[PDB]
């Protein structure tokens, strides 16, 4: 609440139960290697 | 014969089965199986 952002992006995806897992810095899989990939000094945050 | 196996061990009395002289293409497993807690220790599955 008390910070204030400069450059923010909402990044919108449906994909299955099984790999809300894999939308993180490092997790891999066929969701974090061939259809979104999260940066390793990534900061932000995933909502599902 | 790991990971379709139609018996399949207990857990009071589990199986170990040794793997030896192969190649682990861990691409063909996610094909058409979902993974629920892909835990791994010590290795990245970055550098797998």
């Amino acid at each position: 609440n008390d910070l204030c952002f400069t450059n923010v992006y909402a990044d919108s995806f449906v994909i299955r139960g099984d790999e809300v897992r894999q939308i993180a810095p490092g997790q891999t899989g066929k969701i974090a290697d061939y259809n979104y990939k999260l940066p390793d000094d990534f900061t932000g945050c995933v909502i599902a | 014969e790991v990971f379709n196996a139609t018996r399949f061990a207990s857990v009071y009395a589990w199986n170990r089965k040794r793997i030896s002289n192969c190649v682990a293409d861990y691409s063909v497993l996610y094909n058409s199986a979902s993974f629920s807690t892909f835990k791994c220790y010590g290795v990245s599955p970055t550098k797998l």
